[PDB]
């Protein structure tokens, strides 16, 4: 289609005394999980997590298994290095994380690339939007920025995201055999005072990118909306709600607006018995 | 250490006596170790299909527990979550009237 | 198709 993405999520969690770290990679095309590696098996393999990946040749799985084990090893070494860099005692449990990936528009060129790491759940180092320079999050990471600049690592990470990532994204999207439009309702709820909550629901939509906004008299709100982050419904679709507090009797001065890739035009709706 | 937020909800608007997916979405936590508990008037629900874990731009972890279930007027549901950031299990009941 | 990480 038009806007698409391929993203990988890497996590290692150490456990001194018990064994080597547990390392996991999870891949997503758009908002759908499609592959996974988990080092906590005897002979762990790169595996499909969707129907349209199950017919892919063995060589793809083998190659990505070896790349995943290499990443396991990198994460194991980085966890040790990070203990030194942050002057931490041994014996505790720690995490190392990486997220990378690409977004493309309709032309198949890279719109936006990502390459960033975290230690114990905190920013460590990230490739900037230019895919040319790094931002170190603290003094500890400043040495990594220096090493990676001297080695020219941004160029290689750049080349991956501009080439391999975007091209395999294109391949994955030809696999198998589409957008799910949201269905919206507005519910009304009582409160102690002479006011009422209007909750605007969007259900059954894919992909997850959506915009729910309320308006008063066709203009921007003065109050702040309450909302929940977009969330999986358990069948590969997503839901969201946004809400507003309004005077009892003035409900219909407020309108909910829903923007989604699937819709021909935005939905407009207001409370209605 | 980040505290897990918990959301409990169905796929479709809940109708008493109609097939539906209950969902317990546990998010924004760290470290990743977690045992999540889907319940029904206190008792455990067997064979709760777990999603794989992942994480957001602020690095904290996300996971979805979800089962099939037939809602009723009397029956309640909840999610108690076991995590290292808390003292004791944090409980969020299914607000269906929501 | 996955990329190699880097050593910090
Ligand atoms: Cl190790
Ligand atoms: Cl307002």
């Amino acid at each position: 289609m038009g806007p698409h993405s391929l993203r990988y999520f890497h996590t290692a969690v150490s456990r001194p005394g018990l064994g080597k770290p547990r390392f996991i990679s999870v891949g997503y095309v758009d908002d759908t999980q499609f592959v996974r590696f988990d080092s906590d098996a005897e002979n762990p393999r790169y595996e499909p997590r969707v129907r349209w990946m199950e017919q892919v040749e063995p060589e793809y799985w083998e190659r990505n298994t070896q790349i995943a084990k290499g990443n396991e090893q990198i994460f194991r070494v980085n966890l040790r290095t990070a203990l030194r860099y942050y002057n931490q005692s041994a014996g505790g449990s720690h995490t190392f994380q990486r997220m990378y990936g690409c977004e493309v528009g309709s032309d198949w060129r890279l719109l936006r690339g990502y390459e960033q790491y975290a230690y114990d759940g905190c920013d460590y180092i990230a490739l900037n939007e230019d895919l040319k320079t790094w931002t170190a999050a603290d003094m500890a990471a400043l040495i990594t920025k220096h090493k990676w600049e001297q080695a020219g690592d941004a160029e290689r990470d750049r080349a991956y995201l501009e080439g391999t990532c975007v091209e395999w994204l294109r391949r994955y999207l030809q696999l198998g055999n589409r957008t799910d439009s949201p269905k919206a309702h507005v519910t009304r709820h009582s409160r102690p005072e002479d006011k009422v909550t209007l909750r605007c629901w969007a259900l059954g939509f894919y992909p997850a990118d959506i915009t729910l906004t309320w308006q008063l008299n066709g203009e921007e709100l003065t109050q702040d909306m309450e909302l929940v982050e977009t969330r999986p419904a358990g069948d590969g679709t997503f839901q969201k709600w946004a809400s507003v507090v309004v005077p009892l009797g003035k409900e219909q001065y407020y309108t909910c607006h829903v923007y989604h890739q699937g819709l021909p035009e935005p939905l407009t709706l207001r409370w209605e018995p | 250490q980040k505290t897990p937020q918990i959301q409990v909800y169905s796929r479709h608007p809940p109708e008493n006596g109609k097939p539906n997916i209950l969902n317990c979405y546990v998010t924004q936590f760290h470290p990743p170790h977690i045992e999540i508990q889907m319940l029904k008037n206190g008792k455990k629900i067997p064979k709760v299909e777990m999603s794989d874990m992942s994480f957001s731009k602020d690095w904290s972890f996300y996971i979805l527990a979800h089962t099939e279930f037939t809602p009723t007027e009397t029956d309640t549901y909840a999610c108690r979550v076991k995590h290292d950031s808390m003292a004791e299990p944090k409980t969020v009941y299914w607000d269906r009237d929501m | 198709f996955e990329a190699n990480g880097n050593l910090i």
